[PDB]
RNA sequence: UGCUGA
DNA sequence: AGGACAGCGTGTCAGCAATA
């Protein structure tokens, strides 16, 4: 639905790397290069950012 | 005081005792019960 | 922490305790703190020529 | 959108900047809690069109 | 076509697109195409094949007082969903958000104009209102048709949704297409329980199903008698009727004996027991009494109007046609056609009888067809107005019987008396599933007709309408031979996607290429068409032997005998014909040319079908590279390659679209099924239909029962690229986790799995279940005053701060067993009743739908409450991977004892690594690797079947990839021990997979009872897990019990844990019965003896004195002796 | 009666 | 007395909806 806060598997704080994360995209970078300026550095939480699948924009979507 | 939002109008309907139970400037049977503010706790775990 | 549309409210009072990061992982202050034994490498022979 | 036990969780896993070492552990049913053991913030926001 | 812009391979930036949540300006397409064929069926039985229906139905003429009159229907017309009357306000369309929310169905009027004469000179045209028929959702008579996906949200639809379904009481019921044997052909059969029949009958057959226009159906069967003669079984209303052939075709055509016996001989005019037995049937039974057309036609008549019900006031001839229109041949308008038509199967049992041909196998997908949403509703539909013409004058002849002269004048109002009918009979075929039916409408089964399409998940959802059954009778059934997966259904249904227990083999799904037809097309020029390719028509001048000619059928009608050596040309010709769609020939016409050799092979012959039934499939046409569309027979005699470089010149006619073809769509989202063994990947569709996911976008409007809801679904890192042409990540189904195939534990052994107790606890795989109860208070009162308000009355003790004056929880609260759930307020008495929430499980109330009448004049009695559930993973829920590797929660492993690897990490997964040796799941091992390669590098690697050789491996492939990223080629990463802090020995085998979480948690299979409901008629306990609910003991255990020779072990429980009595006995005379207490001693006196100090007590159970009751309930007396 | 679990 | 035949039979294991 919403980012995780904290990556499951170390407990690092990914929260905060969402809205950068589709900044640099939007940029040219690849999820590689994108997801190495962030500081995922370990795959546990590259695998946060890369296969989060956002849908808490498609139910802020029906009416209040 | 008691709200009710409509199903697609979303007007805020106050119903009671003894009265029908469609929606003003609409028609529409389906109305949901409003969230007041009333204090309830949770834990984080 | 949420995202939110017009007329939607969010209001709360949130209350932090001490703890350690054993009897829950929220209360624990490290992301990892591991450790590794460190390598030896070791060439038997000179090794050359590509 | 998000739920109220949802909020709760992830309100639990931000991590706060208070120094542990000042504080003390709340007793066992101290559900008040006092200068000594707790640390209290508030999330009040509201959306509106602009 | 429809195939191009699959993509070749998956991506992940359409995630991270800054158009992400922007409702799209088209639905997708993909998707739409799934319920089709339930939609593009109901679109043709309610606008076009409604009117045909309606053509049909015999005016119906009968007798009042000495006049006769005539009711024909003239149209009947089924219009969209409205508000009822005009007695409510401000939108007419009535949208099927709504009877979700209140529980109702989405039911359009029926409504026919009927015209009644007297005599046929004095006529009026009335417009009655049939009734209510239910509707499907995008099917044109619904106001969702036409409707963008931006708008499709603001009425609270999906934004991606394709019905298919019906609303019957808000349930979405999905009816699945069955298999019927075939339309309009004849199928040779070899049944030895057909000598049962009669006298001399053989176990020879051939069966026709006929069906007209998609609104009649019969089934028709020509027996082989020993004689060498052949019978016609026919039924009428479930009663099996016997006409000996001849009697049949001397009625059908004004034809002498000799062309007729020349037709029954045509390809076989040198047998000598043929054209023998020919000349028996002929004579035995026709010259005996009857030798012209009308004499046949009026005995026939007189033997069966009794049993057709035909007019009193009909001339016998007249009753006879009747039965040939309505029993024989339905779908042939012509009694020629129906002749030449019953003279081919004819032709047929002899060729079977004599060996000359090998019996059709019923269960080949060959010999088998489908039966749509549409043809049940129309067969259904079509039988009902027959039966509300014969209702309504039914009222009319036993009214009065009273010069209609002046009864003109009520005429209406008697149409009216019983148009009253036609609604609530069509809602028990829909609500209820099983058909009653005068006729069963030639169908076979009368139950499972219709069922619930459960969205659990979105895998669920699209299987209901892809599902194929071969038949609910079959569950039943020593034999398994329907169970058997021929190689007929290759590229029609999925060899993996079967359920795996007892429906096994009966419940199939189709391929993601297959599809049925439903389009109705003029097919007229077509018979003079195959005239100018060579046939030579029925009537004559075969220009060979009648035996080096094959007999062309197109759709039941015998155009007749093209030629042996212009029978492939014309073959050919036809399939250029439909290829490049030139002349009218349907694009999907199945030109089949079963050839003839001397061996006993399939009956000769060149089939041409066109019918709106039939399963096709598409495939490359090589030689034209066109596209074109096969058909499940005419798949049987052609060559189709599946890889390039597999195809010949002579060899491969043709070619399929892509490898994966053969595979269902579920059966397409397993990653790397080719590397797993067949029981798995089968068994990995049975658990994606299972899975705790993400089941929809719109709650607040769905009401339903159960609905579980994964909080943070992630898409597969690893994932075929079908997953991707199917958007399947707008619904998600399970997270990603580092898994470690290791033994560490000692708690992961046979099936368990560890779970990594910090990752719990940091939301990895987190849940909820919401509980929808719809509270109609019209229960607990009958057509009385309004006991139904909700409401508090001021000030009550027990509802102080639970409910909020409205006696309804209010939304966001807490509750528990034993709390306030609502109160009602009975309004002329003037007192409320509280109703406590009695679950022993905690909830939040998240919504709550106060709903009305359909009138909007209801009055606060229905209301649907929606709990929240939270279901975390605990100890004892399932788990699984995308390889059929279930396996329950046994512990969850402190975070600092799991075996930390080099590079920090900590898996949290613990896999035990003895599942693989005898489960040969290697596409687990291969997925690890590809997903771990797919975190490091950013990547997202595709798992489709068949795309990596022997030659080009997987496994080559993924460790060159983790090689690139300075791991190890064999994706072994070496850890250390939490516990003892040392390298371990072995470098142990981490890597990211995929796992979805089951719905069967240990929360709600769990139960102890203690003592509760004690059964009254054996004082037993009740069983059930709602109540305390009892274990069964069972005849099985208690002699596992006595094998111990523990007989008190077995006394206790059975007597002191069961029915334990202490019964009186006349010891004297032995009887239960008789011992009796006076009226307040209350010493016991015996009743059949006046002795009162016989009575003693013995111990004996409830049961033992309830048989004692039983057994004298007939007068058998049993005497115990008492000691 | 349709489902589901060993 | 050679049959013809009509006639009974069973069928591991617990849950849920729902409805007769
Ligand atoms: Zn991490
Ligand atoms: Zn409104
Ligand atoms: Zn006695």
């Amino acid at each position: 639905m919403i980012i995780p806060v904290r990556c499951f598997t170390c407990g690092k704080i990914v929260g905060n790397k969402w809205e950068a994360y589709l900044g640099l995209l939007q940029a040219e970078y690849t999820e590689g290069d994108a997801l190495d300026a962030l500081g995922l550095k370990r795959y546990c939480c590259r695998r946060m950012l890369l296969a989060h699948v956002d849908l808490i924009e498609k139910l802020l979507n029906y009416a209040p | 005081p008691m709200i009710y939002i409509c199903g697609e109008c979303h007007t805020e309907n106050e119903i009671k005792s003894r009265d029908p139970i469609r929606c003003r400037e609409c028609g529409y049977r389906i109305m949901y019960k409003k969230r007041t503010k009333r204090l309830v706790v949770f834990d984080a775990r | 922490i949420a995202q939110l549309r017009p007329g939607q409210e969010i209001d709360l009072l949130m209350h932090c305790v001490k703890g350690i990061g054993k009897d829950h992982a929220k209360f624990s202050p490290v992301a990892t703190a591991s450790y590794r034994l460190l390598p030896d490498i070791t060439l038997l022979e000179p090794v050359e020529g590509e | 959108i998000v739920q109220d036990e949802i909020l709760a969780h992830r309100l639990g896993l931000i991590p706060i900047h208070a120094d542990p070492r000042l504080f003390e552990y709340r007793n066992q049913g101290d559900e008040e809690g006092t200068e000594i053991d707790t640390l209290q913030f508030r999330l009040q926001v509201r959306c509106t069109r602009n | 076509s429809r195939w191009r812009n699959l993509p070749s391979g998956p991506s992940l930036k359409h995630l991270t697109d800054p158009s992400y949540g922007i409702p799209r300006e088209q639905q997708k397409a993909a998707l739409q195409e799934l319920t089709r064929a339930h939609v593009e069926s109901f679109n043709y039985a309610v606008h076009e094949g409604l009117g045909l229906a309606v053509q049909a139905i015999p005016p119906f003429e009968f007798a009042f007082k000495d006049e006769r009159i005539s009711f024909t229907i003239l149209d009947a017309v089924i219009s969209p969903p409205t508000v009822p009357k005009g007695t409510i306000c401000k939108e007419a369309n009535v949208y099927p958000a709504e009877c979700r929310g209140r529980r109702s169905t989405y039911r359009g009027k029926l409504t026919a104009d009927i015209n009644w004469a007297v005599n046929g000179i004095s006529k009026g045209i009335i417009k009655q209102f049939l009734g209510y028929v239910p509707i499907m959702v995008k099917s044109k008579l619904c106001n969702l048709r036409n409707l963008p996906p931006q708008a499709l949200i603001e009425h609270h639809e999906e934004a991606e949704e394709m019905g298919g379904y019906f609303i019957i009481n808000g349930i979405e019921k999905v009816i699945r297409m069955l298999i019927m044997p075939r339309r309009n052909f004849p199928i040779a059969m070899i049944r030895p329980k057909w000598k049962t029949r009669g006298p001399g009958y053989t176990q020879y057959g051939v069966s026709m199903h006929c069906v007209r226009e998609e609104h009649s159906a019969v089934n028709m069967n020509l027996h082989y008698l020993e004689n060498g003669t052949v019978m016609l079984n026919f039924i009428y209303r479930k009663e099996l009727f016997f006409l000996p052939l001849g009697f049949a075709l001397k009625a059908l055509v004004s034809f002498s004996d000799y062309q007729i016996f020349q037709e029954l001989i045509k390809g076989k005019e040198d047998d000598s027991f043929l054209r023998n037995s020919v000349s028996q049937m002929l004579r035995i039974v026709m010259e005996e009494g009857c030798s012209t057309q009308k004499q046949v036609l009026n005995y026939l008549g007189e033997c069966f109007r009794v049993k057709l019900n035909v007019p009193d006031w009909y001339p016998n001839e007249q009753a006879a046609e009747f039965l040939f229109n309505q029993c024989i041949c339905i779908h042939l308008k012509s009694n020629t056609e129906k002749f030449y038509m019953l003279c081919l199967m004819t032709r047929k049992l002899f060729a079977l009888a004599k060996g000359e041909c090998m019996e059709d196998n019923p269960d080949s997908l060959v010999n088998q067809e489908v039966l749509t949403p549409g043809q049940l509703f129309l067969m259904f539909l079509k039988e009902k107005l027959e039966g509300w013409l014969v209702s309504i004058k039914i009222a009319f002849d036993k009214k009065a019987q009273k010069t209609s002269v002046s009864m003109n004048t009520d005429n209406l109002m008697r149409i009216f008396t019983m148009g009253i009918d036609l609604t609530k009979p069509f809602e028990y075929l829909f609500a209820t599933g099983n058909l009653r039916s005068k006729t069963g409408l030639g169908l076979l089964q009368d139950s499972g007709l219709c069922v619930v399409a459960d969205k659990l998940n979105f895998i669920r959802y699209l299987s209901h309408f892809r599902c194929v059954h071969r038949g609910a009778d079959f569950a039943k059934m020593r034999t398994t031979t329907v169970r058997r997966l021929l190689p007929e259904s290759w590229g029609f249904l999925c060899p993996v996607h079967t359920p795996d227990g007892e429906p096994c083999g009966l419940m199939n799904h189709l391929t993601a290429v297959c599809e049925v037809v439903t389009q109705f097309v003029y097919t007229a020029s077509i018979p003079a068409l195959l005239c100018n390719l060579g046939v030579t028509p029925i009537d004559g001048a075969p220009h060979r032997s009648y035996s080096e000619c094959y007999p062309v059928l197109l759709d039941g009608v015998m155009v007749g005998w093209v030629d042996k050596d212009l029978a492939p040309g014309i073959a050919d010709s036809l399939r250029h014909f439909k290829v490049l769609r030139e002349k009218r020939i349907p694009p999907w016409m199945e030109v089949v040319l079963i050839p003839m050799t001397g061996k006993p092979s399939l009956y000769p012959g060149l089939f041409l079908f066109t019918t709106p039934c039939r399963l096709v499939r598409p495939v490359q046409n090589l030689a034209l590279g066109k596209e074109e569309l096969i058909g499940t027979m005419e798949q049987i005699f052609m060559n189709v390659a599946i890889f390039e470089d597999e195809v010949f010149a002579g060899v491969t006619t043709h070619q399929e679209l892509f490898p994966h073809s053969l595979l269902s769509v579920i059966a397409n989202f397993i990653p790397f099924s080719d590397h797993n063994q067949s029981p798995r990947n089968m068994y990995q569709c049975q658990m994606g239909k299972q899975t705790m996911g993400f089941p929809l976008l719109t709650y607040q409007d769905r009401s339903d029962n159960k609905l579980y809801r994964l909080q943070t679904p992630q898409s597969p890192l690893v994932r075929p690229s079908m997953y991707d042409y199917y958007d399947m990540d707008n619904y998600p189904i399970g997270t990603n986790a580092i898994v470690a195939v290791i033994s560490y534990t000692g708690y992961d052994m046979e099936d368990a799995m560890i779970v990594n107790k910090a990752s719990w606890e940091r939301g990895f795989a987190h849940g909820s279940v919401y509980k929808s109860e719809f509270i109609d208070l019209s229960e607990k009162i009958k057509q009385g005053d309004s006991s139904l308000v909700f409401g508090i009355k001021p000030g009550d003790p027990r509802v102080l701060q639970k409910l909020d004056d409205d006696g309804l929880p209010f939304i966001g609260a807490k509750l528990q067993y034993g709390d306030p759930y609502y109160s009602y307020l009975n309004l002329n008495t003037g007192e409320s009743f509280v109703m406590y929430y009695k679950s022993k499980e905690n909830c939040v109330v998240d919504n709550i739908k106060v709903c009305s009448n359909d009138t909007g004049s209801g009055k606060f009695k229905c209301v649907c409450i929606t709990m929240r559930v939270p279901r975390n993973p605990t100890i004892g829920d399932k788990f699984a991977s995308r390889h059929g590797q279930k396996g329950i929660l046994s512990r969850l492993w402190p975070a600092e004892d799991m075996p930390f690897t080099e590079s920090g990490m900590v898996p949290d997964i613990l896999f035990n690594p003895h599942g693989f040796p005898s489960r040969m799941t290697i596409g687990m091992l291969i997925e690890s690797m590809a997903g771990k390669s797919a975190a490091l590098h950013g990547l997202c690697h595709d798992a489709t079947p068949f795309i990596f050789s022997e030659e080009n491996s997987a496994l080559e492939y993924f460790g060159e990839m983790l090689k690139a990223a300075g791991y190890n080629f064999y994706g072994t990463e070496r850890l250390y021990s939490g516990i003892s802090g040392l390298e371990l020995e072995a470098d142990i085998f981490i890597g990211v997979v995929y796992y979805q979480r089951l719905r069967h948690m240990v929360s709600d299979k769990f139960q102890v009872r203690t003592t509760g409901a004690r059964d009254r008629v054996t004082n037993q306990p009740i069983g059930g897990r709602n109540v305390q609910g009892g274990i069964r003991f069972g005849e099985m255990e208690r002699d596992a019990l006595l094998a111990h020779g523990t007989s008190f072990l077995l006394h206790d429980r059975l007597f002191n844990c069961s029915d334990r009595s202490v019964a009186h006995v006349c010891v004297k005379c032995g009887s239960l019965l008789s011992p009796l207490l006076e009226k307040p001693n209350r010493k016991y006196n015996c009743t059949l003896c006046s002795r009162s100090d016989t009575i003693d007590t013995v111990s004996v159970p409830y049961v033992f004195r309830y048989f004692v009751a039983e057994l004298a309930a007939m007068n058998i007396k049993v005497k115990l002796d008492v000691v």
